[PDB]
RNA sequence: AGUAACGCAAACAUUGGUGAGAAUCCAAUGCCCCGAAAACCUAAGGGUUCCUCCGCAAGGUUCGUCCACGGAGGGUGAGUCAGGGCCUAAGAUCAGGCCGAAAGGCGUAGUCGAUGGACAACAGGUGAAUAUUCCUGUACUACCCCUUGUUGGUCCCGAGGGACGGAGGAGGCUAGGUUAGCCGAAAGAUGGUUAUCGGUUCAAGGACGCAAGGUGACCCUGUUUUUCAGGGUAAGAAGGGGUAGAGAAAAUGCCUCGAGCCAAUGUUCGAGUACCAGGCGCUACGGCGCUGAAGUAACCGAUGCCAUACUCCCAGGAAAAGCUCGAACGACCUUCAACAAAAGGGUACCUGUACCCGAAACCGACACAGGUAGGUAGGUAGAGAAUACCUAGGGGCGCGAGACAACUCUCUCUAAGGAACUCGGCAAAAUAGCCCCGUAACUUCGGGAGAAGGGGUGCCCCCUCACAAAGGGGGUCGAAGUGACCAGGCCCGGGCGACUGUUUACCAAAAACACAGGUCUCCGCAAAGUCGUAAGACCAUGUAUGGGGGCUGACGCCUGCC
RNA sequence: GUGAAACUAAGUGGAGGUCCGAACCGACUGAUGUUGAAGAAUCAGCGGAUGAGUUGUGGUUAGGGGUGAAAUGCCACUCG
RNA sequence: AUCCCGUGUGAAUCAGCAAGGACCACCUUGCAAGGCUAAAUACUCCUGGGUGACCGAUAGCGAAGUAGUACCGUGAGGGA
RNA sequence: GAGUUGAAAAUAAGCAGAGAUCCGGAGAUUCCCGAAUAGGUCAACCUUUCGAACUUCUGCUGAAUCCAUGGGCAGGCAAGAGACAACCUGGCGAACUGAAACAUCUUAGUAGCCAGAGGAAAAGAAAGCAAAAGCGAUUCCCGUAGUAGCGGCGAGCGAA
């Protein structure tokens, strides 16, 4: 059933790239209208069951989304995990048992479990590990934190009272869906990127002269002068919540 | 193809949204332009159109 | 209160008739007659200023602007009143 | 220097007329051109160039009696057409709020903002200049009055809906076209002939209704499941209807009734005492006046409707108001006040309306061999909107006349040879349509490929006939049969780039850029990175299968040492 | 064809950054034209032509900048 | 040194504090950390008088008539 | 005090020796746009509940919050907005140039831009100069004086 009156309509126009109008997120423009899907990240209805009726293709995501009803009269969309049998029932809550598809706070669960949709603090919608196959595991918990290995090879002790939708998120087969039509990159609203050697010295620092120019500078740099290999772009004192980068 | 000719058959509504009296009076700069037009003595300080009628001639 | 669209000095809402030969064609052929009115006028203000100063039920009021600035009004009266017997009284 | 030129090589010629004066203005007759226009209408722009009369000082690359020129006068008529009085997109302005030497920057409500959504008129006539606008016919919208009921009603709020993609081909039909029937006329000095020439038109809307079209759920039987023949189900359609939960509507869950439904098309009214061929009477010979026949059928067939109908695909396809339904809460007014209808009358808001609009009037300084969104798409031959010639309609390109030198340019042919020319087959010449046979190296097994190469082709007979295309056999002409226009030249090697694309508007289209793919590296969301003193914005209403940035460039083998 | 697979005739279907070719978009070669008809065109062919398309209308980024499938290209016949 | 600000520290009331060109002692001078005031003074889009070894239509105001006009540019603006 | 209805003639009608035309003082009107102001606007237009919109003042009612604040309603000849050639003040604030280059410096706190305000503005009534002698707010002119100085002790800058 399309036109759910949950597709939410008005957006900012397409894959935009304008802050004041200047190109500030490069190589954007083109494609369809790509009307977004307002899905239910933060499940505000706990301890009421809900079935799964439709796996709809969200063009905003890499994965799919699904339409879930309730015993009461509502309709939401959530990220369906791998193993979403059609007609299967999901239910958020604090003491709900672990099933591939439902949500629960990060305390009342064991350790060593596949979870996609976790929260980094209370009250937010949903932040981490919600791509098309992004799976986060749990190392053991602590007094008010929880060491969580999220899908970067990166561990992070986190606030333990955060909602989390247990399951491995589906549509993994976009690892191998080839874009071999070679203009299908432009259908996603992604213009072609030019390369730094073949620009001019007014544009990029590697604006060369005769021939295929070697990179010339002591380090390969960005078009704004910063070295683009190894230089960690991270503020030295923000949180200190991560245990080891492990990367 | 076309020629290297610049002005064309654009509607005077859109020429009056850019060069008309409203966007000329919506800035300090444009009203300073009207200080220079009224200070010089031009009979037509803007190039505009009318939402109702065309021309009384 | 019943406001008009604009308060426009109702004893000057009509200016002059038109004495061309096509106006006499509209009299003998249309039961209509030709007036010159100012731009700030209506199909509601002219139409009221004919049924009062003349004493005639007016059928329709077809107005047009003229590019020298002033407005032209073809007023068509009712079938009950000949425009020829009411135009010779004015001087057409 | 009285020199080049007079703005395509569609082409004019004559007889009359006007005048002082005519290649040029007008009229007639032929001739010729466009005809997916060089035709008609509208968006933009222009602004009076539109029309009558007068004039020829300047303009018209000549003349001029003419004019888009000069002067005087006139002309643009809307409840229904297009915008505003309705709504929102991109975007703009942003009350408060944050920020900032000033100016102002960010940003919410709100308000503007059509290229979109909503909303009611068509046919004939008139007319020096106006026609969905003026007249006449039939309509339709939005309110008031006149009759029945109701005591609540309007707005805000809750909801449905508005509401949307691309491609594909098959149906059912209309618009147009051809033919036939019917009606009227016709002797068009030629050998014959009526086989010829013109009409055969009608809209919006009001009523009634839809199949051999699509849709209507499952199983068996007969047929190619299919069009249909036949049985059963109690839900299995368009649609209604009850409930249950905090549940008025809605949504969800459960139960029940309905075999039909949908829309172009269609018959009738509108609609004939209209239109129309023709004849009948005067010419200011520019046209008016009276009367008036038939007004049907079939084959094609739309790029238009059904139709946002189905099928497939990913790259997943605006918003708000009008409209419909509805409880509580909140603001106002209340009885002859408010609401809902049924016939019948009354009332009808501003602006645009001329003219040019494939252009002499717009944009190119020009009456400039150029450009300009959209709509209508006739006949024959053809697959066709190419092409060739034409109907409608509109023109003859605003210098002509002699002559027939060199030489330039646009074309045609050329004995004998065939690239010997040349930087280089540059350019020209040649191939060309449909069917049949046949087609190699190599390969990513998709292709190359229409490879290459060869044959038939016009027109009259017959038969087989899917009984429409088409086949075989035969004859007939020409030197030549896709006889005109139109309409692939190909093969063998190599270098580069995988490829389709993009690039220096006005000397470079490439081997350059991009690309799918690969790899390194940064980034855990109060992300990195980018623009901004700042607030903040893009990133992103996305979350490492994601977002930057560097290099290389499909694919196959690999990518060594320091 | 085997108890199911793997795979293949045959139809149906209409995919393509497919092919030929009009409108349309662009400008590869040649000639003309160089006080040109035209401050970039005409003529004869030419490349794409269902897409990484073309175009109208309303907008957006403005010069210690914008934008750039990257040429120092374009930003009102002007752009290190 | 005097005078005024940015960050941070941070006094004394007349037996005092500040200045007298680092600074100290004595003397002299004045009383910051609160405000307001006419005149002499600088100029002409002008106005009213008087002048000019200033101009006389290429001059003098761009402009002696439609003058910031016709015209050019999208516009800022240029300009007879 | 004698003719008038502008330039600007003509024509048609007037107005005037109980005093016109004209001149002067004070008043009245002043459509529409423009601060533009009821709301929108593509200036001289549209829609209109015909409205000085907004800020400020006054008055009532008075949220989360008791007093408050915000808001709403109302009154008001109603204070401000807008314009202004040059001078003046306040803030941002160059560069070509000179130094025979150029960076300190100069040009220059000039031009320009924004804001404000008056016929003038700024400043201004000694926590001041001076030197053992004395003056008595600020501003401007002549002078000291091109002096003392300052300065890649260069170019220059230059008081009291």
């Amino acid at each position: 059933n399309p036109r759910n009156n949950l597709i939410s309509g008005q957006r900012r126009c397409g894959k935009g790239r304008n802050a004041r109008g200047i190109i500030t997120a490069r190589h954007r423009g083109g494609g369809h209208k790509r009307l977004y899907r307002k899905i239910d990240f933060r499940r505000n209805e706990k301890d009421i069951y809900g079935k799964i009726v439709t796996i709809e293709y969200d063009p905003n995501r890499n994965a799919y989304i699904c339409l879930i009803h309730y015993g009461d009269g509502e309709k939401r969309y959530i990220l369906h995990p791998r193993g979403a049998i059609i007609g299967d029932t999901i239910v958020s809550g604090t003491e709900v048992p672990i099933k591939m598809g439902n949500a629960l706070p990060l305390t009342d669960m064991p350790l060593g479990t596949a979870i996609h949709n976790i929260e980094i603090t209370l009250g937010r919608g949903g932040q981490l590990a919600r791509a098309a196959g992004a799976v986060a595991k749990l190392i053991a918990k602590e007094g008010k934190s929880a060491t969580l290995k999220l899908p970067s090879g990166e561990v992070r002790l986190i606030s333990k009272n955060c909602s989390a939708t247990v399951g491995q998120v589906g549509n993994v087969g976009v690892n191998q869906k080839r874009l071999g039509r070679a203009g299908s990159k432009r259908w996603l609203g992604k213009r072609p990127v030019v390369r730094g050697v073949v620009m001019n010295p007014v544009d990029h620092p590697h604006g060369g002269g005769e021939g295929r120019a070697p990179i010339g500078r002591k380090s390969p740099t960005t078009p704004w002068g910063y070295p683009a290999l190894g230089r960690r772009s991270r503020k030295r004192n923000k949180y200190s919540d991560n245990f080891i980068i492990r990367r | 193809a076309a020629l290297c000719l610049t002005k064309r058959s654009r509607s005077r509504k859109s020429l009056a949204r850019t060069h008309g009296f409203r966007l000329r009076m919506s800035t300090t700069s444009g009203r300073a332009l009207l200080k220079r037009r009224r200070a010089k003595g031009r009979k037509i300080l803007c190039t505009k159109t009318n939402p109702s009628s065309g021309k009384r001639a | 209160l019943k406001y008009p669209r604009r308060i426009l000095d109702v004893y000057q809402i009509l200016q002059s008739p038109i004495i061309t030969e096509a106006a006499i064609k509209n009299i003998a052929d249309e039961n209509s007659l030709l007036f010159t009115v100012d731009v700030r006028a209506d199909k509601k203000m002219i139409r009221e200023a004919i049924s009062n100063f003349f004493g005639v039920k007016v059928r329709k009021v077809n107005t047009l602007i003229r590019p020298d600035g002033t407005k032209k009004a073809y007023i068509m009266l009712n079938k009950e009143y000949n425009a020829s017997e009411l135009a010779k009284k004015i001087g057409i």
